[PDB]
């Protein structure tokens, strides 16, 4: 939903994700960046990290 | 001749021109001496015309006067215009922020039907801003300038659409006064016509015919024959108009008493009144003109108009067929076409006198409220003119207009060409035309009936390519706004020397001919099959009979700057346009040397741009100096000159005059006195002449790079003068009050050795960052804030102005004090800095070399600056190249072997070509100049040096050698002289860095700008090229330690003063705002892990 | 003494691939220009008609190895679309070698 | 539709509210300027204009009045946290002092640049610079 | 049913406007002259009509 | 911090918000011209959002900063810094 | 148009033959944005 409410019609995706208590578990980079994480590619990854 | 000082200027121009270039900039001086009927235009009008030439005041004036409430029996009416004396001169005004205006009075009388009394006097509306002899408003110490404006011209513009469904053309109708009924007929989807009146729901058109007072008898007899009637007439209403009135009228106000006689008085005043009807005089001239309604007829008062209307439909019917022609029964026959919405015959140009009209006439109408109330509230006996005028909404908003609105533009003062073009600049853009819808391509593209009118070159690059253009040289405007260039007449194919000033709605109708059409001699032609224009810019080769009209000369579409490019024909568009917008950002240098190979439109540039001090009555220089000079004219009298040394212009450029007269020197009205910054002996000079070489030197000059002699830095050739106005202001708060002193809280007296007893810097200081320019103190005992040279500048100071309230000056409101410092920096030419020819041959230097390793010539010259030859092909600037080559024949001249007999390539070339001196300057006018075939034999004669020898071949190339190796250059190289200018892209304006400083307090990021010590962007494109790489540590520095994180940033800052190793970031302040708002819409945003 | 080894990233706005961003170890020319290798002027799109550079520093270590490593200039010659070279002789050096 | 939307549930007390929360003022920007003119935007009057509307409500239960007014005045006072929430449902929404309508804490994240539109816009950034460019040919691409 | 292409329009119309505001600015550009610009020749609205 | 793994969000029973907050609004007066200084227990109030300036009381009696945390018994606002105007939520309850 | 340009930029154009090159000058320079709009387009949707 961090992905999706950086898209349009944002109200209808917060509404949706709220009900069914939606949990992102930031698995895309598009987000990671909003939390100021590190994005999971590069010197992101465990496997390197 | 023609101009007294004219220093020889050799020209290879063949023809010969029936036209001088007329006042570069009268259109500005001419508009507004038309709205204040001064007298020169007085004579002007009655010359030429009407006898009874109303000016452009009196015109509001009187459209408003006379004026009454409604009961009538009181009125009142202006009238007598009349202007005083300034009360400042100009460097008067600017040398303390005042105003260049003249007290502007009126006479008014107030009369009453009752009583049948008269109470005529004269009133005061205030102080009237002015413009000066250059074109320019001042206004509160600056030079302002107030531009055109392109708009459409009130009148019918018809234009078929066609329904994207259904493919069928179905034509239209637009009624677009200045004002009023907003209206558009049209033959609606179906066979029927409605219409669309006030821009709203539409009705059949035959109910509006019998809402006149007319009648289906009268309809079908002056027009039955289309089908379109029938489907329109065959609506069944009732002939006598009663409802389908008031049905419009309860369309317009729901909620209404009805009434027969509200639709007919609502009908006849909105569509037939100057209450909301009124074409302007522009407007009713464009629909007389089409339909052919009252022929030869004068035009004052049909504004309102009840034939105008009805002629209108009938247009549209026989156009939807294609009638192709029509006739008024008692006017004139004229096609029937359709009108496009770019051509001049349809758009104007409303001046700045029309601008000042309308916002006076705003003015009016408020004052006009005011005392209608005054008038119908106040009792009788005591209201007398006096008493029924508040002036202040007339003042306020002309000062508004010369404030705010976009078309009261700072004087682009880098350079004479610079303001001399920001006037007569063409703006399709500001209140009251398009700035949101037509940003297309419309609008921003050329049109055939730009030829005369609007240079299809010169246009500003930024946002604006096509929405601001630049006027040409031969051409004025209509009193109607409409452009117009002039022709020369011609007849049975022998031309003539009468001169007609046409606008395109009179040139489409006629055949014209072009300038280099030859001609023997008594105006007689010289072929039989000529080249011409016509209606649709179809250029055509056609008899030499047919022709009507001719043209008057080339450069006849090219604006000023366009017209000082040499060789421009022989150059692209685009690069033409690059010259064009880079000869007005070019700087004023110290020394200004006249340019070698010029075109002849280099002296009134000049003449006509107001940098240049002349004279004004022939007579004898008396005394001279740098700053004053004292004619003493030959009728008795003894003019006195003043020159401005050393003055910030609006851009940060000096503007130095100089003389160029000694004591006892004769001279004649119109002769040049002093020149300016860019100016050498009365012609524009911009950049300077330097020895060019042509080829790619050690990798120096890669990618439009170039390279320079550390010549250009010891004689202070290219050396540039900049000045900057530092200020600060005194006033009072809260805790006190502002002074300015040199008592400064806890520093030590270093800093202070260079102020003065008062607070401010002596001046032949030497200032850098960290310097006090003016010592100021803020209560709280008080604060250590003076002013301080901000990082990056630098130089010594020239002039403090500390304007006091205590001695009675216009000062702010919340101010005691005003301090202004000017310092100034003598900048040379360095790398980074940027250079450009005037044919788009621009870079940045990035190398200056010793003049020990440059490529010489064998007479040791050591070339300047070298260029390079992959540029010039693939851009079609190849123009330089002959500049270059006709400049070193200009700088070695010529003696042209006629012993035995002038060469065939000299046929045509014109007597005292054949022989010149060294260091000749020269003139190659643009479309009438020197051809490739008197320069391919120019360039054998090239007189030799002092030692016999020359230095060049007969292809324009030497025999460089190298400074560093010493070998020679194996194949000769191109040499020449080219001119080149110096432009405000200086390095010292464009560096900026950061490490920290400050913040928004807003956002919490390093703020934006150089101008406020901020910081570079790091958008999303560049997000994403990290995240290609790999790159995640690196990314969430960027975005976390160096934008948002308040204390991340701070504990980095100090770990790395102390050596640590920086830790990792906390949260952003951006995501944290996310979570703070989304709180509050009830959405609870928990984090795991 | 205390720029040595030490890179800084150089970006051209627009910035259309990875390329338009590289690490460049600096060194200290008397001026206000920034220099700059004349292969690049193609990841680039950068002509010196004027044009504009931009400038970031690295902090961290992991920052200082990425630029040194992942973005650097010399270890970045081929293009990612097609595997051709990038920073090649274009326009002098051609004629020259010709 | 009904089974997608209940066995989302599968608590369901947010649909309606006893209480309301109210942002930090620093994210609403209402600051003076030199001579006594606000510098102040349209999303914090709504806070306001709920208070009072809470409050004509406040003295209409206790104090004694009969259920119509109090349930007109409920309504008044729901339409009035509809202008919180994204006003512009309603067709004619709040129309701001002067002449134009509110913004509402839906527009932070809905619109024209939003947050949610904007947090991606970049930023700007320290340790930087700016300058023109040149040619170094004695350089190597290191 | 004139709901769902309400919301289409609009939303494609932000798409637009945010592939505006995705493109550098007159105020961080690095060329050589302010040229034209994409946010002052065609509008979102259009830049989505012309893709559809 | 940013060891982070997963965002649920959902909805808040009203009692969530009285817990977020850390007091009260009751006053509708966003600000009074008097003063430069916003209403008590009002909007953009200075007892629940934060000490306006610096580790500052309304009242005027620890403005000391040597202490720290110490709600004031006249005004009530606690000195911290970081401008906690920007992390305080208040909530509003009606009937 | 079919009335060409029989003039090189070496032998020099006439007047002519240079109001008809302007045309697809300004045009161009026009193109160009939107050409960059386009493009930004479809590479912001590949990234999405
Ligand atoms: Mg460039
Ligand atoms: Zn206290």
């Amino acid at each position: 939903w961090l992905s999706a409410a950086s898209f349009q019609e944002t109200t209808r995706v917060l509404t949706d994700a709220a009900i069914n208590c939606r949990s992102d578990k930031l698995n895309g980079l598009k987000e990671n960046v909003i939390i100021g994480k590190l994005i999971p590619a590069g010197t992101g990854i465990s496997r390197y990290r | 001749n023609s101009v007294p000082g004219a220093p020889n200027r050799v020209s290879f121009a063949k023809l010969r021109e029936p036209l001088e270039v007329p006042g570069l900039l009268d259109v500005q001086t001419d508009s507004f001496e038309w709205l204040v009927g001064s007298d020169r235009w007085r004579q002007a009008a009655i010359d030429r015309g009407e006898e009874n030439p109303v000016g452009g005041l009196e015109e509001v004036l009187a459209e408003l006067s006379p004026i009454e409430d409604f009961s009538g029996s009181m009125s009142l009416s202006f009238s007598d215009p009349r202007f005083d004396e300034v009360k400042a001169s100009v460097d008067e005004c600017k040398d303390k922020d005042m105003t260049y205006a003249a007290p502007l009075f009126v006479t008014a009388e107030f009369i009453n039907n009752n009583t049948g009394e008269i109470k005529s006097q004269t009133v005061f509306m205030g102080d009237f801003p002015m413009m000066t002899e250059k074109g320019t408003f001042i206004i509160n110490g600056t030079e302002r300038v107030v531009v055109s404006q392109l708009v459409r011209s009130p009148g019918v513009y018809f234009d078929e659409t066609i329904d994207k469904s259904t493919e069928k053309t179905l034509h239209s109708v637009k009624v677009i006064p200045g004002r009023g009924a907003w209206l558009e007929f049209d033959v609606d989807k179906r066979d029927t016509v409605g219409v669309r009146i006030d821009r709203k729901r539409r009705q059949p058109v035959t109910v509006l015919l019998k809402a006149l007072g007319w009648t289906n008898e009268q309809i079908v007899e002056r027009f039955g024959f289309s089908e379109i009637m029938m489907g329109t007439l065959e609506k069944d209403t009732t002939s006598g108009t009663d409802e389908a009135l008031l049905d419009i009228y309860r369309k317009l106000r729901p909620g209404e008493p009805p009434t027969k006689e509200s639709a007919q008085t609502l009908l006849e005043n909105l569509f037939f009144k100057e209450k909301r009807y009124d074409l302007a005089r522009v407007g009713r001239y464009k629909v007389n003109k089409k339909l052919g309604l009252n022929a030869g007829k004068p035009i004052t008062s049909s504004t309102l108009t009840e034939e105008d209307v009805v002629a209108t439909i009938e247009y549209l019917v026989r156009l939807h067929e294609g009638q192709t022609s029509m006739t008024v029964p008692g006017g004139v026959e004229v096609p029937v076409e359709v009108d496009d919405i770019d051509h001049f015959g349809n758009r104007r140009l409303r001046t700045v006198g029309e601008l000042i009209q309308n916002q006076i006439r705003v003015g009016l109408s408020r004052m006009e409220r005011v005392v209608r109330e005054r008038m119908t509230t106040q009792d009788v006996e005591a209201i007398t003119p006096q008493t029924l005028i508040n002036i202040r909404p007339v003042v306020a908003a002309i000062k508004e207009f010369f404030g705010t609105s976009q078309l009261s533009q700072f004087m682009d003062q880098n350079n004479p060409l610079s303001g001399l073009t920001h006037k007569r600049r063409l703006s399709a853009l500001g209140p009251g035309g398009l700035s949101r819808e037509r940003a297309g391509l419309e609008v921003r593209d050329v049109h055939p009936s730009h030829y005369g009118r609007m240079c299809p070159i010169e246009t500003p690059e930024g946002p604006n390519i096509g929405l601001i253009g630049s006027l040409s040289v031969y051409a004025r405007v209509n009193p109607f706004g409409f452009i117009e260039t002039p022709y020369r007449k011609v007849e049975n194919g022998v031309v003539t020397d009468q001169i007609d000033y046409l606008t395109a709605d009179e040139e489409d109708r006629h055949v014209v001919a072009q300038a280099n059409s030859p001609t023997d001699e008594n105006g007689r032609f010289t072929e039989d099959r000529v080249m011409v224009r016509k209606k649709g810019g179809e250029v055509e080769f056609v008899s030499a009979d047919q022709v009507d009209y001719m043209d008057v000369s080339p450069r006849q579409m090219v604006s000023v700057a366009t017209a000082m490019i040499p060789f421009l024909e022989h150059d692209d568009a685009n690069r033409a346009l690059m010259g064009a917008n880079m000869q007005r950002q070019a700087v004023p240098l110290v020394r200004s040397e006249a340019p070698l190979v010029g075109t002849g439109m280099e002296l009134r540039a000049a003449i006509d741009a107001g940098d240049v001090v002349v004279a004004d009555k022939t007579g004898v220089i008396e005394e001279v100096s740098a700053d004053y000079i004292t004619v003493m004219a030959d009728d008795g009298t003894r003019q006195s000159y003043r020159l401005r040394k050393f003055a910030r212009s609006n851009h940060g450029t000096c503007a130095n005059q100089r003389p160029i007269v000694d004591a006892g020197q004769r001279v004649e009205a119109g002769q040049v006195i002093a020149d300016g910054p860019c100016t050498q002996n009365g012609e524009m000079a911009l950049g300077k002449n330097l020895l060019v070489a042509i080829m790619p030197w050690e990798g120096h000059n890669y990618e439009d790079a170039i390279i320079l002699s550390n010549r250009l830095v010891e004689e202070d050739v290219l050396t540039s003068i900049h000045i900057e106005e530092h200020e600060i202001d005194a006033r009072d708060t809260k805790l006190g009050a502002e002074e300015i002193t040199r008592d400064i809280p806890n520093v030590s007296d270093e800093v202070l050795a260079d102020l003065d007893e008062r607070g401010i810097v002596r001046i032949g200081a030497e200032v850098r960052d960290g310097d006090i320019l003016v010592g100021k103190v803020t209560p709280k005992e008080v604060r250590d804030t003076s002013l301080k040279v901000p990082h990056g500048e630098s130089g010594k100071v020239i002039g403090i102005r500390v304007f006091s309230r205590e001695d009675d000056d216009e000062l702010p409101a919340g101010v005691n004090e005003l301090v202004r410092v000017y310092v100034a920096q003598k900048r040379k030419i360095s790398d980074g800095d940027k250079l450009a020819g005037r044919h788009g041959n621009k870079g940045v230097i990035g190398k200056i070399l010793p003049v020990e390793d440059m490529p010489f010539l064998p007479d040791g010259t050591p070339v300047d600056i070298i260029l390079n030859t992959h540029g010039v092909p693939r851009r079609m600037n190849i123009g330089q190249i002959l500049e270059t080559h006709l400049g070193w024949v200009a700088k070695a001249g010529w003696n042209i072997d006629v012993a035995a007999g002038v060469p065939d390539w000299a046929s045509k070339l014109p007597e005292e070509l054949y022989s010149a001196p060294a260091d000749s300057t020269v003139a190659t006018p643009v479309f009438d100049g020197a051809q490739e075939g008197e320069l391919a034999g120019l360039l054998g004669s090239t007189l030799p040096n002092r030692d016999g020898e020359v230095m060049v071949d007969a292809d324009g190339k030497s025999t460089l050698f190298d400074g560093r190796s010493g070998e020679p250059f194996p194949y000769p190289v191109t040499v020449g002289y080219m001119y080149i200018l110096k432009l405000h892209h200086l390095v010292d304006d464009k560096i900026h860095a950061r490490s920290t400083g400050p913040y928004s307090m807003i956002t919490q990021q390093p703020l934006g700008g150089k101008a406020q010590f901020g910081g570079q962007r790091f958008g999303e494109m560049e997000c994403w090229a990290m995240q290609a790489y790999g790159a995640a540590y690196t990314l969430q520095e960027l975005l976390t330690i160096k934008s948002d994180d308040t204390v991340g940033r701070v504990k980095v800052y100090e770990a790395i003063v102390k050596g640590e190793n920086i830790p990792e970031p906390g949260i952003p302040e951006s995501f944290k705002v996310l979570l703070k708002e989304l709180q509050s819409l009830c959405l609870n945003v928990e984090v795991l892990s | 003494e205390v720029i040595a080894e030490h890179p800084v990233l150089l970006n051209r706005a627009p910035t259309l691939h990875r390329l338009g961003i590289q690490a460049f170890e600096p060194q200290l020319v008397e001026g206000k220009a920034i220099q700059l290798h004349p292969l690049v002027c193609e990841a680039f799109n950068a002509d010196f008609d004027g044009d504009q550079m931009a400038v970031h520093l690295p902090l961290s270590a992991e920052a200082q190895a990425e630029a040194r490593i992942l973005m650097l200039s010399s270890n970045n010659i081929l293009s990612p679309a097609s595997g051709k070279p990038l920073a090649m002789p274009r326009l002098d050096m051609v004629t020259g070698l010709y | 539709k009904r089974l997608k939307v209940v066995a989302a549930f599968q608590s369901p007390m947010g649909m309606v509210l006893d209480a309301v929360p109210v942002i930090p003022p620093e994210l609403r920007p209402m600051v003076q300027l030199d001579g006594g003119r606000f510098a102040t935007s349209d999303l914090n009057d709504l806070y306001r204009r709920v208070i009072n509307r809470n409050n004509r409500l406040k003295r209409l239960i206790d104090l004694g009045a009969p259920e119509i007014i109090v349930n007109n005045e409920k309504r008044m006072l729901q339409e009035s946290v509809d202008a919180l929430f994204d006003n512009g449902r309603r067709g004619r929404p709040v129309t701001g002092p002067g002449n134009r309508p509110l913004k509402s804490l839906s527009d932070l994240l809905k619109g024209k640049q939003g947050r949610f539109r904007q947090n991606l816009l970049g930023k700007r950034v320290d340790y930087s610079g700016r300058s023109v460019i040149v040619v170094g040919p004695q350089l190597k691409l290191h | 049913a004139d709901e769902a292409a309400e919301r289409e329009r609009r939303e494609e119309e932000a798409y637009a406007a945010g592939v505006l505001d995705l493109m550098v600015d007159r105020e961080d550009l690095m060329d050589d002259e302010d040229h034209l610009l994409a946010q002052d020749l065609i509008d979102a609205e259009e830049l989505a009509d012309r893709f559809k | 911090v940013n060891f982070f793994d997963e965002l649920r969000i959902g909805l808040a029973t009203a009692d969530d918000i009285r817990n977020w907050s850390y007091g009260e609004v009751k006053k509708p007066e966003t600000i009074n011209y008097r003063t430069l200084k916003p209403e008590k227990d009002g909007l953009f109030c200075e007892k629940i959002f934060g000490p306006t300036r610096d580790w500052e009381c309304y009242c005027g009696k620890y403005k000391r900063v040597r202490f720290k945390g110490i709600i004031c018994e006249r005004c009530g606002v606690e000195v911290t810094r970081a401008k906690v105007r920007r992390e305080r939520m208040g909530h509003i309850e009606l009937a | 148009i079919p009335r060409p340009i029989k003039s090189s930029f070496r032998e020099g154009l006439t007047v002519l033959e240079y109001f008809i090159n302007t045309h697809g000058a300004r045009k161009g320079l026009a193109d160009t944005a939107l050409r960059t709009a386009d493009s930004g387009y479809l590479t912001r949707r590949l990234v999405d």
